[PDB]
């Protein structure tokens, strides 16, 4: 399991709003519209999300621009 | 106490010395042993779940 | 009580839930459900005496759900004289209060198992039996007269397998002794229906 | 360059108490053998036990019969302690079967072959009526370990016949073991040791099984061990 | 209110860790305790990721930490620690920690 | 009857002297027991070769000092505690080391003998200073069993030695660390198994598996007498 969250929340410092682009990531994950660009290690797709963020590979920014291509 | 103790032959200080039945090695400053009466009270597991 | 005070027996004694002999006499008859004594004769009523008879209580509904049974403690042939204690009730030996069980304690942190006032038992225990105790439920099936017509007891139900009546008799009680689980079928009831 | 523990003699003072040396122990090896030993010992020796009951005028382990002093119950808590030996099959009926007045003890058993009433004195029930005559069958099972009659409730099987008081097992003869390594002059040798455990058993397994069995468990397992894939 | 990752065990009773009784002022003398379920994706991110337990080691009131060991630990700790004039092993030098547990053991 | 086997040996081997392995499922109650015996024997009963006694042609005593050796004696016996050497026949031998110039003297710095064979070739010794730079000295290596501390031979040291007799620490095992930790596992059902994960750090010398292949060997021939159901 994904003990601390610590270096998500130091990529983007509000905390908050962390909270958000992960549910957003991790619902376009579960219902199988996407595909995770970590290997998985048998974790749930929340801890994935928080995974890839932790990552620098997904942000908000990369949401919508992946989003509108 | 101390003297029924005694006629028992058991340690006057009412206390023994104990073997870790896990691991085997004995435990430093023996330990206090010996019977106490307890109750088991109405408030039980299975009901509270 | 391996450590008491004395009371223990006044207790007992004074509490109703003990068996104690009304007119001292000589054991006749022991059984599991009655004691019969006959009288000596010196206290022996002249006028239309006979003995006495003890009748006992077995497994019964306390208000907690506690069985409430009593044992014999005497045998055939034992003296008894007035004011002893024939019989042991609930939670009561040989006249003593044994609320309880004495066990063997060794006061000492084990791998903080008994971290704080938690406390670590022994397989043992369990293995002999001494803390199972025996609990008692109630339950009442009420067949009342409504006006659309009376309800019914029978034992035939509609639509229910073969299964459930199984454990039933032909009135539609279940038999004495019989090994029930949660949903199984108490007792069968219809309502009758109208119009 | 090593020695070799050598099984000594096996003195028997009671039936039921028994001690075991072991007389050449390298320097080390007593308190790792004692304690292997004896965790063993306590752990897995197999035996067997009653594990259900039927008598016939009993609908339940709650009922009363006439005549008897003793509730069922305490009939079922008296027949856990029986000491049985079973030789060769693996589940036997016994048969007891008694009328007067008197105290039923373990003797009355039905004299089986194969079966061995360790303790014939012990006491099952009392009767107290000329005319009360109890009959009862119970069926004797091989286990090891302790298995409650609610786990195995759910392998109920056909447990249709109301009669059936079902026990818990106590699959289990080894009642208490203790060791001790005491220094073993050997003529040649300056620092020895011989291991001595003394066992306490309700009188059915004999101590050299017993030993040996332990021996065997520990050495499969070491066995396990010797081997180490790494593929 | 934390949250957890359950572990599953045999029997009724709810395990907790002793670290964090503190926390809860739990008291295992009969004291019962709830246990909820996270229903929507959301409410599963936030909960690993402001409630965890490991995220809240500080106390909101006060900057020290709470999870610091309470009884037993500290008592056996500070049995460790002590030490004595003269005992078994005395003055000899050792070349770390591994050959001290070495000895000890 | 039918005991439970373990399966699926896992081995970790990171930084070829520390070893984790992986042990499951095992009976209940099997896992302290095994696991203490494996490491007492590991630990207090293992056939090694090690450093015994020094002479140094220069202090007659522990604390005196040598010139231009910064170290103090105590850190030059320190680090000959750490030497793992591996000799194949003869049963006792006396290694000569003698250097000079700048620099620090490692073990490499030895005189090359036959059956000896030093794993470590860079374990520092001492550090010699410019212009006299002297280091002599002898050093003895026998085999045996076990851990043996100084103070047990200087004990029983009525037979007066010269001066210069220098006792040392004999580590003998070459285990340096071992420990094992016993964790919950289920089989689907029964969840009171357990699991065995014993992490070990050994000197160089053998590698984990192959040490712990003579411990389960080791005990296993002890017990060999009585074991005869097969
Ligand atoms: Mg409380």
């Amino acid at each position: 399991a994904r003990v601390t969250v610590q270096d998500a929340v130091e990529k983007i410092g509000n905390r908050f709003d962390l909270v958000l682009v992960a549910a957003r990531r991790a619902r376009q994950m579960q219902v199988g519209g996407k595909d995770p660009l970590v290997p998985e290690e048998n974790d749930k797709t929340t801890v994935i999300a928080l995974r890839e963020i932790e990552e620098g590979l997904i942000n908000n920014q990369i949401l919508d621009v992946r989003e509108r291509q | 106490i101390k003297e029924l103790l005694k006629l028992g032959d058991l340690p006057t200080s009412g206390q023994i010395r104990l073997y870790d039945g896990r691991t085997g090695e004995q435990f430093e400053r023996p330990v206090t042993v010996g019977y106490m009466y307890m109750l088991k009270l109405n408030h039980l597991v299975d009901d509270k779940m | 009580p391996l450590v008491g005070t004395g009371m223990e027996r006044a207790v007992a004694v004074d509490s109703g839930v003990t068996a104690v002999a009304k007119r001292g006499g000589v054991v006749q008859y022991v059984d599991a459900s009655r004691i019969v004594i006959k009288v000596n004769e010196d206290e022996m009523y002249p006028g239309e005496a006979g003995i006495d008879i003890y009748n006992l209580t077995k497994y019964t509904r306390s208000n907690q759900n506690t069985c409430i049974n009593q044992m014999p403690c005497v045998s055939l042939g034992e003296p008894v004289e007035r004011g002893d204690v024939l019989a042991d009730g609930p939670s009561t030996d040989l006249g003593e209060l044994a609320l309880g069980q004495n066990m063997r304690v060794a006061f000492m942190p084990w791998n903080g198992y008994n971290f704080e006032d938690s406390i670590l038992v022994s397989e043992r225990v369990v293995q002999e039996d001494r803390f199972t105790t025996i609990h008692i439920q109630e339950l009442a099936c009420v067949s009342r007269d409504t006006k659309l017509g009376p309800e019914e007891i029978t034992a035939d139900i509609p639509n229910v397998g073969e299964a459930a009546l199984s454990k039933l008799d032909e009135s539609g009680i279940v038999y004495i002794g019989a090994e029930v689980t949660g949903g199984d079928i108490l007792v069968g009831k219809v309502t009758p229906k109208g119009e | 360059e090593f020695l070799k523990p050598r099984l000594v003699d096996i003195e028997q003072v009671s039936s039921t108490h028994a001690k075991v040396t072991l007389e050449p122990l390298e320097r080390g090896f007593g308190h790792t053998l004692g304690n292997a030993l004896r965790r063993i010992l306590l752990s897995s020796m197999p035996g067997c036990a009653v594990t259900e009951v039927e008598i016939d005028g009993v609908l339940h382990e709650y009922s009363t019969k006439e005549g008897v002093q003793e509730d069922i119950l305490e009939i079922l808590l008296n027949l856990k302690g029986l000491a049985v030996r079973v030789q060769g099959k693996d589940e036997v009926i016994l048969t007891l079967n008694k009328s007067g007045i008197g105290p039923v003890t373990a003797a009355d058993i039905t004299h089986d072959g194969d079966v061995e009433i360790v303790k014939p004195q012990h006491v099952i029930c009392h009767l107290t009526d000329e005319n009360a005559s109890i009959s009862m069958r119970i069926k004797v099972q091989r286990g090891r370990g302790y298995v409650p009659a609610s786990t195995r409730i759910h392998s109920e099987e056909d447990e249709r016949p109301i009669g059936r008081l079902l026990v818990d097992a106590c699959y289990s003869p080894v009642e208490r073991i203790a060791y001790n390594v005491e220094a073993a002059r050997v003529e040649q040798r300056t620092d020895l040791d011989k291991l001595v455990i003394e066992m306490e058993t309700n009188g059915t397994i004999d101590p050299e099984e017993a030993i040996r069995r332990a021996a065997t468990i520990l050495a499969e397992q070491l066995e396990a061990f010797v081997d180490l894939r790494d593929v | 209110i934390q949250a957890f990752e359950p572990v599953l065990i045999e029997g009724k009773a709810i395990q907790l860790h002793p670290l964090v009784c503190a926390a809860y002022n739990a008291d295992f003398d009969g004291d019962q305790m709830a246990v909820h379920v996270p229903l929507t994706l959301e409410a599963q991110l936030e909960a690993r990721a402001l409630m965890m337990s490991t995220n809240n080691i500080l106390s909101p009131a006060n900057g020290e930490p709470i999870i610091v060991p309470s009884q037993d630990v500290v008592l056996g700790l500070y049995y460790m620690t002590r030490d004595c004039v003269n005992a078994k092993g005395e003055g000899m030098v050792l070349t770390g920690p591994k050959e001290a547990e070495r000895l000890y053991r």
